[PDB]
RNA sequence: GCAGUCAAGCGUUCAUAGCGACAUUGCUUUUUGAUUCUUCGAUGUCGGCUCUUCCUAUCAUACCGAAGCAGAAUUCGGUAAGCGUUGGAUUGUUCACCCACUAAUAGGGAACGUGAGCUGGGUUUAGACCGUCGUGAGACAGGUUAGUUUUACCCUACUGAUGAAUGUUACCGCAAUAGUAAUUGAACUUAGUACGAGAGGAACAGUUCAUUCGGAUAAUUGGUUUUUGCGGCUGUCUGAUCA
């Protein structure tokens, strides 16, 4: 029998299976298409998601409706500490893909990535890397030894870094180490790039800039063991039904004696590994860079964080990317963000814009005041000191 | 949305589905109408066709007077009262429901309008706007 | 970018903030949340409601 | 010439266009060929300014005024006001008008002379009117219409009103404003004709579906 | 039910743009028959809701060929199911015909899919009514009403979740394999141009939006509320208060 009415599936069979990810940190699967003829840099960035705020921005699209007119979208604030290089590692281009023939370590690391190979950091001896460190005692003939193997082979030059997680407001302590891709020219540029930035800063005005799109690569919010419906979209049957109206209710047919693989089940629904491309940047702003907040036709000095700090996170004092729309990932997460794959020639992007108007009010409640002082002028003064 | 109809609206919420009776809010002599579809609308299994504000739809009278009872025809709607979103910032609903008769093309079979109309119903629909009293 | 004042207490809405109502007169009321929104909706008088502006500037409080 | 144009696919020039005698007021969102009539009769004689009103593009049916002023209405921005206070001239007066009761451009069926609006508009805004517009306003329907907007094209030669409409108050609007009426339509008969064209001293600018009997009536009464 | 081959004639003229008589070769198993090999120490027996997958003899979409294709609309066909195929009234419906939108309202299979998934309107136990036939008990190829639908805690399949061992342990990765996803319309423009005697009247590229789907989020908007968080109110009980 034919289906009596032909329907849209629920669901997406490409994102199956739907168990959870590796880790916290989500593997970016590939990075940009390398060109052996740009400056040295690199390729996507890590950070920690803020929350979100409310931006109101002057339209500039010719043919629109709303042409030279503000609009008001919603962005989110991914949080930005400099993130530091440790090492770099290469990779040979096998039968079988690209295979890790030799890694190197900077010399001195931090105590964080030296937190991170521990899962009882409080009772060990703390000797990570002892034996490595003592490598640097003569000139250097092995380290210098493994770069020039890297030089000879290793047609891609990847770099671990981590994030610095004591310049954030979170209660971690350990750092996510991770690899990121080059896009300059003659891979002994980049690891003359990477003998030179072993253990230094490296912030976001020099990987993105303002107006550019940007992919994100971040794990789901968690919420566990699921039903078919919430999870699936699947219709929820009739009130009358004996043994559950929350459900798929037909299995499938009799032959195929087995249950298939697409047919709508309950499992895990979250914390997945997803990718959401075209973002736009709309601030790349700095933590020494003081009134984040202002804008050029704002003026007043605030920062880009609520009253009261953003909700379960805490307070910007440190640089940030303030993207556009959604993003996959909840707040505290290790996000990743990523140069774009294609150049994007689309009219929605390469639109160069500036912000008029970003919202600080209190995301805790209905937030009546953006700024405190503006609070002491409305309410005026109040039972305390006077 | 529709053919006929000058201009692109941009998405408003759907708060009005089949069977819907609205307050007829022209001097054309219905009292009030009674939705049948939505010019514009698509197909999934098991779901109304909905209204918005400024769509044109199919519908009928259950009032007023008897000539213009018992026979389907074009209408188009004015106001909402299921708050839709403008791009500029605001969520926003009328006080009830409306909507007036018109031809295929857009004119009004009335004269003149009632009360407000909102502006995204009065761009979309020329004949409706120089009809129109209140915008927004 | 304008700052509207509210309808019913008095505040100050900031855009993307609260709903618009318009009462089938064409009078236009604006809202700061759903709570003074809520409130007009019983038609309470917003000058003898402790916490609004009509009610404070009426008995000159501050 | 009341040359015949579209806006896109329709002939109702006055709802997205307002043409008096020292500006004409368009919207911005159309082709060369709405423009093309405007720009090659008239040339370097009146500016023409692209905007839009309270965040609309039937600005012909939102503003309302004469050579002499421009009356614009609660939801106009800011950014719209300054750029029509730089486009138009100093001779014009613009002024901030507060009124819930419509929108002015379906009130007011005016010229330099005599103005005609709904007449259940109060005395706080007619003064106003008659402050910014310098004129004296009166109140009258036109055959039972509220909307003397939509159903009276008015111009200081002559003007069109409603088709059905009584020869008694022809006559009387004619020995109120001082010129002759002629009952007549636009657009193959369509009965809405106070939207269906505009009209100033030197220019008016019909719609597509304006045949040669209803245009020769026109051309006629008008005095081009 | 579908498709050929031949081809008398229609089609202004002209067998084959499209059709096609008289004959004739087949395919299909979504009909119904014929048989009765399996099941009567019992595979739960109509319809709908739900949900997945598959075929193609394609309705729409993509790209093209032919015309009695000027344009527009159509008609015949080729690769192709990749994706989509509806909301309603009456009826238990299958089928059905209507209203209305739509780009389109294609056809089917999977134990005439799917009852330890549902519902139980129909059929088909026991009650009862009417008509007809019967001498009667009762029969109905007919109408109407009222009528209980049980179990998963096994193996498997599927979806999710851990896991001993290849020196331990941790971090960073590669990729075999397996899945995949986007879809479609409207308006403006080209443009009252091309094409046309006129009536009528497009397309290619561009711009702005939208339909169905999919994944995400929660600033704002709405919903939920045991923050029983704050305020109010009834009845009673703490002697009244306060709580």
């Amino acid at each position: 029998s034919h289906r009596k009415y032909e329907a849209p599936r629920h669901g997406h069979l490409g994102f199956l299976p739907r168990k959870r990810a590796a880790s916290i940190r989500a593997r970016v699967k590939a990075f940009p298409k390398d060109d052996r003829s740009k400056p040295v840099a690199l390729t996507s960035f890590l950070g920690y998601k803020a929350g979100m705020t409310t931006i109101v921005r002057d339209l500039d699209r010719p043919g629109s409706k709303f042409h030279k007119r503000e609009v008001v979208e919603a962005v989110t604030v991914v949080d930005t500490p400099p993130v530091v290089v440790v090492g770099v590692v290469g990779y040979v281009e096998t039968p079988r893909g690209l295979r890790s023939l030799t890694t190197v370590w900077a010399e001195h690391l931090s105590d964080e990535v030296k937190r991170r190979f521990y899962k009882n950091w409080y009772k060990s001896k703390k000797k990570a890397f002892t034996k490595y460190s003592a490598k640097y005692a003569q000139d250097g003939a092995g380290i210098e030894r493994e770069l020039a193997r890297i030089k000879k082979y290793a047609s891609v030059v990847r770099v671990l870094v981590h994030t610095q997680i004591r310049k954030t407001p979170l209660a971690q302590k350990k750092a996510h180490l991770a690899e990121i891709q080059l896009n300059g020219g003659s891979i002994s540029e980049k690891v003359d790039w990477a003998r030179e930035h072993f253990e230094k800063t490296v912030a976001v005005d020099s990987v993105f800039e303002q107006n550019e799109m940007i992919d994100a690569i971040a794990v789901t919010k968690g919420h566990g063991f699921e039903g078919v419906t919430h999870r699936w979209g699947t219709k929820k049957l009739p009130r009358k039904t004996h043994r559950g109206l929350r459900k798929v209710a037909c299995i499938g047919a009799w032959h195929p004696a087995h249950v298939m693989w697409s047919v709508a089940r309950a499992g895990q629904r979250g914390y997945h590994s997803r990718t959401s491309i075209n973002h736009k940047i709309y601030r790349v702003g700095k933590g020494d860079d003081e009134a984040n907040g202002a804008t050029s036709f704002d003026r007043t000095k605030k920062t880009i964080t609520p009253m009261g700090g953003f909700v379960h996170y805490g307070e910007i004092k440190n640089d940030f990317i303030m993207v556009k729309g959604c993003i996959p990932g909840n707040r505290k997460r290790i996000v990743t963000l990523r140069k774009s794959l294609y150049t994007n020639t689309s009219r929605k992007a390469l639109e160069e814009v500036s912000l008029k108007w970003i919202d600080t009010a209190s995301k805790f409640g209905k937030g009546r005041f953006q700024t405190p002082a503006e609070k002491h002028a409305f309410m005026g003064t109040l039972k305390k000191d006077l | 949305s529709g053919n006929g109809a000058q201009g692109t609206k941009f998405r408003i919420s759907l708060g009005l589905p089949v069977g819907a009776i609205m307050n007829c809010a022209d001097n054309s002599g219905a009292r009030n109408l009674y939705i049948i579809a939505v010019k514009g609308s698509g197909s999934r299994l098991n779901r109304l066709p909905a209204a918005s504000l400024g769509d044109m739809v199919m519908a009928t009278v259950k009032k007023g007077k008897p000539e213009l009872r018992k026979k389907v025809m074009p209408a188009i709607v004015v106001r909402q009262a299921k708050s839709w979103r403008r791009r500029d910032g605001v969520f926003l609903y009328f006080e009830d429901n409306a909507g007036v008769i018109a031809n295929p093309k857009g004119e009004m079979k009335g004269s003149a309008i009632t009360g407000p109309v909102g502006k995204e119903c009065a761009d979309l629909w020329p004949r409706v706007a120089s009809n129109s009293g209140v915008v927004v | 970018m304008k700052v509207e004042i509210d309808s019913f207490s008095g505040a100050k809405i900031y855009p993307g903030r609260g709903t618009l109502f318009v009462r089938g007169d064409s009078k236009i009321f604006r809202f700061q949340n759903s709570k003074s929104a809520s409130l007009f909706k019983q038609r309470k008088n917003p000058r003898r409601i402790a916490w609004t502006v009509l009610f404070r500037k009426h008995h000159k409080k501050g | 010439m009341a040359t015949r144009t579209q806006f896109e696919n329709s002939n109702e020039i006055g709802v997205f266009s307002k043409l008096t005698n020292t500006y004409c007021l368009v919207a911005v969102g159309g082709s060369e060929n709405f423009y093309s009539a405007f720009e090659a009769e008239l040339g370097d004689a009146i500016p023409i300014v692209h905007t839009t009103i309270a965040g609309t593009r039937i600005i012909g049916r939102m503003t309302a005024g004469n050579r002499r002023g421009l009356l614009v209405p609660t939801q106009t921005t800011d950014q719209e006001l300054q750029h029509l206070r730089n486009s138009l001239p100093d001779s014009v007066k613009i002024q901030r008008v507060e009124e819930r009761l419509s929108a002015l451009g379906n009130v007011i069926c005016c010229n330099d002379y005599v103005a005609l609006v709904h007449p259940d508009i109060d005395r706080e805004t007619e003064e106003l009117i008659s402050d910014v517009l310098g004129v004296e306003v009166f109140r009258q329907t036109i055959s039972g219409n509220i909307l003397v907007g939509s159903y009276c094209s008015l111009s200081n030669q002559g003007g069109l009103v409603h088709p059905q409409t009584s020869v008694q108050d022809q006559e009387e609007l004619s020995s109120l404003l001082q010129v002759p009426l002629v009952a007549g339509t636009v657009n193959r008969g369509s009965s809405v004709v106070g939207a269906g064209m505009v009209v100033n001293d030197y220019l008016a600018v019909t719609g597509l579906d304006t045949t040669a009997p209803e245009l020769s009536v026109i051309e006629s009464i008008f005095r081009l």
